RNA sequence: GAUGUCGGCUCGUCGCAUCCUGGGGCUGAAGAAGGUCCCAAGGGUUGGGCUGUUCGCCCAUUAAAGCGGCACGCGAGCUG
RNA sequence: GGAUGUGUCGUCGCGACAGCCAGGAGGUUGGCUUAGAGCAGCCACCCUUCAAAGAGUGCGUAAUAGCUCACUGGUC
């Protein structure tokens, strides 16, 4: 998990996903698990 | 473009998608306003170098060609349009763009071409018959080819305004 | 092809810009023994075609 | 967007209140919903219609189109999912109808189904959990899973069927 | 980067834009959307940025050398008049600037060097196209 | 017509950019032992040599020997 | 700075698009650089068969392979 305040894209599988007031990443590989909180 | 209101107080253009403009040749002076999608979709074509038929509010059909468009800053969309309203024989100098077709053969040497100057004004258009496009032989150059406009095609009719010896386009080095 | 190509122009290796420097030059004549022993390996399906395969491969090499 | 929704005998559908009761022959479940969605059975089949279409309910359109297939494939049929237990050492048996847990942690963990799933052993090797709410059958079956989670160099624990679980490996 | 030769000093006073022009010298252009102070070692971050993103070329222009010097703190205290004749040139940029400029390449290869030489920038900045056509 | 100055001793309390203890994500994480990041101030956070020291170095250990504030806390409380 | 959070105006183009089943080149192991083939870097990005498969997107190995996409058909 990496906290980044610039949370983007950076393959063909990163998902942007909007839960309780956060942003986060899904993806296959899991070291593009980016979240700004 | 259907012009219609053509006042003073732009108080009823602002807010609105409206441009004002103004076009004359001589004889008539009068203010116009036009609108801005109709111009900013039109002005985008022909540019400066094609008439467009420009009817005000009553059935008044005017030919004119842009001129000069001052663009506000900060901002892409413009604010004033000059136009100019064709004489039919002899007018005004116009402006003419240069393009570039075919590959040239310093492309691949390694080279790369690069146009010195984009837009080449000329002596007497010709009414009718406005060059809107130039077409300009690049393949002929190598490294270090320098054409000018003594090498350019004419359109017909019509006569260049620049030095003789003034480079348009340049291939010019790697790196 | 390509070890064919340098024992008949008699390429040493080749040519690391094909776009400044090229190699050697050859004839249509060298293609024919070319698509005659690669026929198993070639589709390529009436004279031609074949023919303008191997081309594309010399175009690329510096021939 | 989702309008096809299959009805068939077995089932009940009704619209009372914002209470959605459904009877069956596997057991009466009941769903609740929203009231300003209107649905309802229409001649043999049943729509979900929408008030709006913009989000606010056309998200809420498809979710209860789909929760309502859910409950009738359930007291049609009924749901049943077949976990595996694959490693070393691993297997499971029954206490009466509760689910015994024995991989590789020194104390069995004893795993308890709540009031309307129930376990079921094949195998020592195989596990199936059976339910009526397809909500609550992954909701238990989970919980089983979460017990040893898949480990990305043998995959062991509990998984899917064949679950695709990629080995990183050592080494 | 550096000027050659000035008489020093200056003062600070910033006016909207004035010859700033949407496109010259390529097809391409870069333009600053807010009033700032660009140092020139900043310009040195911008230039030699978009070279490693462009091998050959040599198709980038910068037509903002900074023409203003700017004074700095030496050490302490408040008991002298000027302080640090040399520190760094700044030169002033306006929204409607044109700061850079680049040609030849694609549109891609040009979204990227923009974009990377956009976020070293104490300011905001939007990349244009051709359609203008004022003086020449 | 006065807001006693450094350090120490004494007595505490608070914040989180957590020194060690807990609960996690990822790893170039096999295991073990680590790295990094996120959550978390409940409690703990040793004894000595040199120096006024604050620091710091060194000895011997420890899960750990945290970083700041409170007038660089505290002299109508003590040392000087 | 970042983001399928929404409301309201604009600019490009399209039996789709997403999904699902199936296919995926033969030239080729392109030429070149190096201890050494879609995917380190130089260069190109040509031809053929076809209802059709771009010498090419990502992950990967010391190279290999393999897993897929762009492109085609079918079922709604
Ligand atoms: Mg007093
Ligand atoms: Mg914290
Ligand atoms: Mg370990
Ligand atoms: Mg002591
Ligand atoms: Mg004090």
């Amino acid at each position: 998990m990496k906290v980044r305040s610039s949370v983007k894209k950076m393959c063909d599988n990163c998902k942007v996903v909007r839960r309780h007031g956060r942003v986060l990443v899904i993806c296959s590989n899991v070291k593009h698990k980016q979240r700004q909180g | 473009m259907e012009l219609t209101a053509k006042p003073r107080t732009p108080k009823q253009k602002l807010d609105e998608s409206m441009i004002a403009a103004v076009a004359y040749n001589k004889e008539n002076n009068v203010s116009f306003a036009l609108d801005r999608k109709a111009f900013d979709r039109a002005f985008r074509q022909q540019s400066t170098t094609g008439l467009f038929d420009i009817t005000v509010e009553g059935g008044e059909t005017f030919p004119a060609l842009v001129k000069a468009v001052q663009m506000d800053k900060r901002k892409r969309a413009p604010i004033h349009v000059d136009f100019y309203m064709v004489t039919y024989g002899e007018p005004v100098e116009v402006s003419v763009p240069v393009h570039t077709t075919g590959r040239s053969q310093g492309e691949v040497q390694g080279g790369l071409v690069d146009i010195v100057v984009h837009n080449l004004q000329i002596v007497a258009p010709g009414p009718r018959r406005i060059p809107q496009e130039l077409v300009v032989d690049v393949t002929k150059m190598n490294i270090g080819d320098h054409i000018t406009a003594g090498d350019i095609k004419l359109p017909e009719g019509c006569t260049l305004a620049a030095d003789p010896e003034l480079t348009v386009v340049s291939v010019l080095p790697p790196r | 092809m390509s070890y064919l190509i340098r024992k008949a122009a008699g390429i040493g290796k080749g040519s690391s810009t094909p776009n400044k420097a090229k190699v050697g030059k050859l004839n249509w004549d060298q293609v024919l023994e070319i698509a005659k022993t690669k026929m198993p390996d070639l589709n390529a399906g009436s004279v031609e075609a074949a023919a303008n395969t191997v081309a594309g491969t010399a175009r690329s090499m510096g021939v | 967007g989702k309008q096809p929704i299959a009805v068939p005998s077995g089932v009940t559908v009704n619209a009372q209140d914002g209470v959605f009761k459904v009877k069956g022959p596997k057991g009466e479940l009941t769903v609740p919903y929203n009231t300003e969605l209107t649905v309802r059975q229409d001649g043999d089949q049943l729509l979900v219609e929408r008030p709006s279409d913009a989000q606010k309910h056309r998200a809420l359109h498809g979710l209860t189109r789909t929760l309502v297939a859910n409950a009738v494939k359930g007291v049609s049929d009924g749901y049943t999912i077949n976990l595996e237990l694959r490693g070393v050492g691993f297997r499971a048996k029954l206490t009466g109808k509760a689910l015994e847990m024995n991989i590789g942690y020194s104390h069995p963990v004893i795993i308890e189904p709540p009031a309307g799933v129930t376990f079921a052993v094949p195998e020592p090797t195989r596990i199936d959990v059976s339910g009526i709410d397809k909500q609550l059958v992954g909701q238990v079956a989970a919980n089983v899973r979460k017990v040893r989670k898949p480990d990305a160099y043998h995959g062991k624990g509990v998984r899917f069927v064949g679950e695709q679980i990629a080995l990183k490996a050592g080494k | 980067k550096r000027t050659k030769f000035r008489k020093q000093f200056r003062g600070r006073m910033t006016g909207d834009a004035k010859g700033g022009d949407y496109v010259a010298f390529g097809d391409y252009g870069l333009i600053a959307m807010e009033p700032a102070w660009i140092k020139s070692n900043q310009i040195e971050a911008c230039r030699i940025v978009m070279s490693r993103h462009f091998r050959r070329g040599g198709k980038i222009y910068i037509r903002i050398f900074p023409d203003k010097p700017v004074t700095k703190k030496p050490a302490e205290t408040r008991m002298g008049k000027g302080k640090g004749a040399v520190e760094y040139w700044v030169s002033v940029v306006k929204p409607g600037r044109v700061m850079f400029e680049v040609a030849g390449v694609t549109e891609e290869q040009a979204k990227e060097a923009f974009r990377l030489a956009g976020h070293k920038l104490p300011i905001q900045t939007k990349m244009v196209k051709r359609e203008v056509y004022d003086e020449a």
